């Protein structure tokens, strides 16, 4: 749970420049296997706006909008395009808990107090705690914003999923 | 204590170097039988050795 | 702030005048405002005169009078008329 | 004395626990909300106008289609070139054949195989695996170097006699990826790695297992195979080694879409990695539940 | 000079390819004073307007 | 012509053979017995022998003379290289940085490239900063100083 | 306590081998344990040497080992002498580093020297005698400092940008010789060192008073010199990377207090000593004599 | 270990009598050598008007220390003490020792010129041997006094330096010389102060980025505390400015390398200042107290 606290402080420190707010997640056997959880190297996230444009690219478009050319010597705008694409991903902190646990009981074993509307227990073989940043530049955030989650393992393989802001925030934002 | 008194002869890639250095002469096509007075001054590898 | 940024010819006296500007605070009672705004204004005028490197006064027992800087005489007298109307 | 942020973070605690699925409903994860997050203090505005959601869904649809449009491009290219040459196709892979075979039924089996491959092709097909290395950064420079080496003039006697070694050409054995479709019991194997070399006696292709054994599915009548080369040349091969040959064009897609869909990842320095590049890695820094933690 | 023609008009003198090759192989200078000498730019442009 | 003249001053070093004459019994020398001191390590022992000698001058005036009889070489180059003041006064800079850089580039002197312990020592305490030439053909550089 | 240690070679020795051993007399050989009798397998660093494992691990292992001096090869027996603090000994230097009178020496794993030849000492089958480098304090300090800097710089970066910077960092020039640090790897020891450094820097930033913070700015306004220009380059680049703010002049001191300054500086010196301990090795020899061929020296042993 | 020192000047019997009173003093030598001239005794070699306390401290670090033994007619006998043994030494400091003190060596701040042995512009100057707390206190007082030097126009800072100069140590009081002369500070003290200020300034900037770098690997509670502390420091520091401190992420490699190397090279300057050299331990002191028996810790 230290990862969530540190990430909250870090995002608070960076909010003036980044305009990204923190989002705390828990992962278990429903998203990754035990081996994948034991060998995880990095977690990366990307912000995508309502128009399908990634945050890290130029607002007015790029040379990348042009069609590809089938020329091996050109690759696909090779080095410059590779640099532009890599630039849009951002790295997040994470910690792995490799043994079966009950989440609420674990949180109460730490210093946290827990008070839910319904206190149903949730049991998981393992847990990965990570925090992702969601971008809100205008101090407004649109429900159509999309967020991507990437997990990377030592051999360089990766797995991607994407989420849209409505599912993440519908009742939570309406509550505030 | 000047830099050089002939830029076209004392530099690593100058005209007289490629012309008279035996290492450059080998990459050109030259007849090794002919004698050359300039060779002793321009064969930099031999002088270094 | 603007005075702290500016490259004065000498930083020494500018430093203490900026300190005086920083020290200013208003009291709860209204009878003390005149003197504190007087000293704040005189330090600000000294800083402004230094910025355009005019020969500010230095006579024994004398002090810099309060006046606008680099305004046209007509505009100065218009502002004086406005202040007189306030009075 | 003052109070630390960690103490109030602990005491304030959480009050939320919610399950969120991804857009395609593949994966579910839980979100925790802390009542002491700085998120609370901001003046945040939120709105979900319908047109923005509609546009977002259209963009998401566009993101998914990138692989399938490429597969369809390969298919319609196959049909186009087949029409172009009037259905006459030459042998390109080494295999012995007999004139007594009824080639009509193997034509029919080829048609069935085309239908089945189009039914089963996926993101893990040989096309995507073959083009993915092209997106790596070193790829463009390597292609420039390969072209400059390929077309240089013949050495003069001087350079043969003196100086450096002769510049080596490309290796004779290449690495290809293939999609294998079997009809008799419907089964398609996508993205299989194969080694291709050209026979000396006749200039045909011979494909081998990565272990070196000969791949034998040219001899099996019920299977057709699609090969893709790193030069983005593709062969659609029916049994007997007779093939349909064309190039995998991809100018129907923007650079951004292909790139951001499946550009390869590149690592950053972390625990256990050598600071020098290319060194032999030590053991992987696993964190495990079988053992006591090292501390 | 007329006697020198046996050398002065041989093709090797007028061919600068080895000089250019070694000039590129040595690479641009890294000394900070030389950097000001390195930064020129030339652009082709259409003559239309 | 910049409007002023200048005089150069240079020092050159010669290698000579000397000749001296000394009168008979011009000085009295008294020697004392040697003293031996031991210094023992584990692998070896070092011995130190010291002899004390006393000299007194018995001349009413100068009883010895010297002549510089012969010379055969010049150690220095007798050149015209001028003294680099930037080496002997390394801390001084022009107060405006752009003009300082322009002057240093024009004179052919290189700024210290990065902040380092050897550079700090050179600036504060001083060091043999000049470094040797790749090849020396005329001997030491007799630097000319200008007035 | 054991002063003399017997070592037995489990391998038959030729004439050349005993010649090499009698040439090696008075060299410094590290031992894992101060036993009375050991096998030759325990001699030197070969029992621990492992590429693809890194430099820092070997450095730690060597720092834990005990040092001995070699003498008396006597026909399949060699005698090792453990020095005592404060006495005077003769030491043989087997590395390429140039010793000088009066400096302090530290023990470190061998670096990679330029000629690439290295050449072996005794080689008994698969076993080989590899000795550590006895090195003067400035070079050891530089090695540790650069290793830590490389570790801090390298994290979270791609191989591409770190390639040139690391190639530059690995190369040492010391007294007209060039060495390279052979195998740096980001490891647990280096990470805990980095964590300690980060904590110390955070405490230094927290403790520093206003006048020790503003002293450099006051000098930059008051004085001009090459050293100050070099400092101001770094500070100006940092400030410009932060904001378009021009150099602000400092203000009149608000709270002058000698006792507060004294206490705060004492705390700062505590933190600075803690940060310095990360890179300063243990001194093991102080030299005061040297052979003109730079093959041996007379040294005082320090624990 | 015996060291012989010879005088090539012309001693008088008064000079010998003045010299014999220093029979157990501590005399530093530039280097260990069997037979030396009298010019190499003491600190007189290094003294010059452009350098001061810091340079002499640094030089005294690497020098070798010797004790004196009584005199021939013309030659001085010096003894290099071995570690762990015990010797008798002379109290040349301004304060009185007592049992159990740890003694440090310092350059002399002032004299008395009462008994200087002068031989034609050469004179024998010996360092101070003082207990460790006094050495620490005066060292850091000098360092603080150097930082105040740049703005001594105000009256309160003049009162501060006035209080800072005076020192009392168990029934002894004396005044430390002011390191600033003619409104200027000597080069060595200036470099010391510049280095420590640079260290503080560099740390304040770099610490946050390296906290993030390490927290990416592991997020222990210590890094959380460091993050909170740095956030508090930035908030308090920025109270006089608008908006945000706005630290960026995309730092160039060369800038990072230069900053780290500068931080460490500045750290290397201070290493002579942060540590005192403790070489003696007094077991027994005479009632006269001008001499004592000590164990050598060199």
């Amino acid at each position: 749970m230290e990862t969530h606290l540190y990430s909250d402080l870090a995002f608070e420190a960076r909010f003036a420049d980044d305009e990204q707010l923190p989002l705390h997640l828990v992962l278990d056997q429903e998203v990754l296997s035990n081996e994948e959880a034991e060998t995880l190297r990095y977690v990366y996230y990307r912000n995508v706006d309502s128009a399908g444009r990634s945050t890290g690219r130029a607002p007015g478009g790029d040379e990348d909008d042009a069609p590809a050319s089938d020329d091996a010597e050109d690759a696909v705008g090779g080095d410059r395009a590779f640099d532009r694409e890599r630039r849009t991903w951002q790295r997040a902190c994470f910690r792995v808990l490799p043994r079966p646990l009950e989440l609420l009981d674990y949180l109460r074993q730490s210093g946290l107090t827990v008070t839910l509307e319904k206190e149903q227990r949730v049991r998981m073989f393992y847990a990965v705690f990570t925090t992702l940043g969601l971008r809100c530049p205008d101090n407004r955030l649109s429900g159509a914003q999309t967020l991507h989650l990437r997990l990377v393992w030592p051999d360089g393989s990766y797995r991607d999923w994407e989420f849209l802001a409505r599912d993440l925030l519908r009742e939570e934002m309406e509550a505030n | 204590f000047a830099a050089t008194h002939n830029p076209w002869a004392s530099q690593a890639g100058c005209l007289s170097d490629v012309l008279y250095n035996t290492r450059h002469r080998e990459r050109l096509g030259y007849n090794s039988k002919f004698y050359s007075p300039c060779a002793q001054y321009f064969n930099t590898e031999e002088i270094i050795a | 702030r603007r005075g702290y940024t500016y490259p004065f010819g000498d930083r020494g006296k500018a430093r203490d005048h900026l300190a005086v500007l920083d020290r200013t605070e208003f009291d709860t009672d209204v009878r003390h405002d005149a003197e504190i705004v007087e000293r704040a204004l005189v330090s600000a005028v000294i800083l402004a005169k230094m910025s355009v490197r005019e020969t500010l006064v230095t006579a024994i027992g004398q002090t810099e009078p309060i006046a606008f800087v680099h305004l046209k005489d007509t505009e100065v007298q218009r502002i004086e008329e406005n202040l007189e109307g306030v009075r | 004395d003052e109070v630390a942020r960690t103490d109030e973070w602990k005491g304030a605690g959480v009050s939320r626990l919610r399950e969120v699925w991804d857009v395609q409903h593949r994966v579910r994860l839980r979100v925790l909300w802390y009542v002491n997050s700085f998120w609370r203090s901001r003046e945040l505005s939120y709105d979900d106008h319908e047109v923005e959601l509609y546009r977002a869904l259209d963009a998401y649809r566009a993101r998914i289609a990138v692989e399938y449009v490429l597969i369809r491009a390969v298919r319609d290219e196959i049909y186009a070139v087949l029409r172009r040459d009037g259905g006459a196709l030459p042998q390109r892979f080494a295999c012995h054949v007999s004139r007594n075979m009824s080639w009509r039924v193997v034509w029919e089996l080829c048609r069935h195989a085309l239908a089945l491959w189009m039914d089963w092709a996926d993101v893990r097909s040989c096309i995507i695996k073959a083009l993915t290395p092209r997106l790596s950064r070193g790829a463009a420079a390597a292609a420039q170097r390969a072209r400059r080496q390929r077309e240089r003039s013949a050495p003069k006697p001087q350079e043969l006699l003196f100086g450096p070694r002769n510049e080596s050409g490309p290796p004779a054995e290449q690495t290809w990826y293939a999609d294998v479709v079997r009809c008799v019991r419907a089964q398609v194997d996508l993205g299989v790695e194969v080694r291709a070399a050209r026979c000396p006696r006749t200039g045909l292709w011979i494909v081998r297992d990565r272990r070196g054994r000969l791949r034998r599915w040219l001899s099996q009548p019920e299977v057709c195979v699609l090969y893709v080369t790193p030069d983005l040349d593709f062969y659609w091969v029916l049994p007997g080694g007779f093939a349909v040959s064309s190039r995998v064009t991809l100018h129907g897609l923007a650079q951004r879409a292909l790139r951001d869909r499946f550009q390869n990842f590149e690592a950053v320095l972390a625990r256990g990695m050598h600071v020098e590049a290319g060194r032999q890695e030590p053991e992987t820094p696993r964190v495990s539940g079988r053992r006591l933690p090292f501390d | 000079f007329v006697d020198a023609l046996k050398t002065l008009c041989h093709p090797v003198l007028h061919e600068p390819a080895p000089c250019l090759q070694t000039f590129t192989e040595r690479g641009p200078p890294s000394e900070p004073a030389m950097q000001r000498l390195l930064e020129c730019r030339f652009q082709q442009e259409p003559m239309g307007g | 012509h910049p409007g002023f003249a200048l005089t150069a001053v240079r020092t050159d070093t010669f290698e000579v053979d000397m000749l001296l004459y000394s009168g008979k019994s011009c000085t009295s020398v008294i020697i004392n017995n040697p003293i031996v001191t031991k210094e023992e390590r584990d692998i070896s022992t070092t011995y130190h022998v010291t002899q004390n000698i006393n000299t007194v001058d018995m001349g009413l005036g100068y009883t010895s003379n010297t002549c510089v009889a012969y010379v055969n070489r010049v150690r220095t180059d007798m050149g015209v290289r001028v003294q680099d003041l930037f080496r002997v006064f390394p801390m001084n800079v022009y107060r405006h940085d752009e003009v300082d850089r322009w002057i240093r580039h024009a004179a052919g002197v290189e700024r210290p490239q990065l902040l380092d312990t050897e550079t700090i020592s050179m600036l504060t305490f001083g060091s043999m900063s000049e470094r040797n030439a790749a090849a020396t053909v005329h001997g030491q550089k007799a630097a000319c100083e200008l007035i | 306590m054991e002063a003399n240690i017997f070592c037995t070679f489990d391998h038959k020795l030729s004439i050349a081998d005993v010649g090499k051993l009698t040439k090696l007399v008075a060299a410094v050989v590290p031992i894992p344990q101060r036993l009375h009798l050991i096998k030759h397998y325990q001699l030197g660093l070969h029992q621990f040497v492992d590429h693809t494992r890194g430099y820092v691990r070997l450095r730690g292992l060597l720092r834990n080992m005990t040092l001995t001096l070699m003498r008396r090869v006597e026909g399949n027996q060699i005698l090792l002498h453990v020095p005592t603090h404060g006495l005077l000994y003769t030491v043989l230097n087997t590395g390429p580093v140039t010793w000088e009178k009066g400096d302090a020496l530290c023990v470190l794993p061998p670096l990679f020297h330029g000629p690439l030849a290295r050449e072996n000492l005794l080689t008994l089958g698969q076993w080989e005698l590899v000795l550590p480098w006895i090195v003067p304090m400035p070079l050891a300090l530089e090695i540790n400092q650069r290793l830590l800097i490389m570790g801090l710089f390298s994290l979270d970066r791609s191989y591409e940008e770190v390639k040139a910077a690391v190639q530059q960092l690995q190369t040492i020039t010391f007294r007209d010789a060039t060495f390279t640090i052979p195998d740096p790897v980001i490891d647990q020891h280096l990470l805990i060192d980095m964590k300690t450094a980060c904590l110390s820097m955070s405490m230094v930033a927290n403790l520093a008073s206003e006048l020790t913070m503003t002293y450099v700015r006051k000098l930059a306004l008051e004085d001009s010199s090459m050293l100050l220009v070099k400092c101001q380059e770094l500070l100006m680049r940092l400030d410009r990377e932060r904001s378009v703010g021009e150099p602000r002049t400092p203000a009149r001191p608000q709270h002058v207090s000698p006792d507060d300054e004294i206490a705060r500086l004492s705390a700062l010196f505590v933190m600075l000593r803690q940060l310095d301990d990360l890179i300063r090795e243990q001194v093991v020899f102080t030299v005061c004599d040297v052979s003109p061929d730079n093959k041996s020296a007379t040294c005082i042993f320090k624990g």
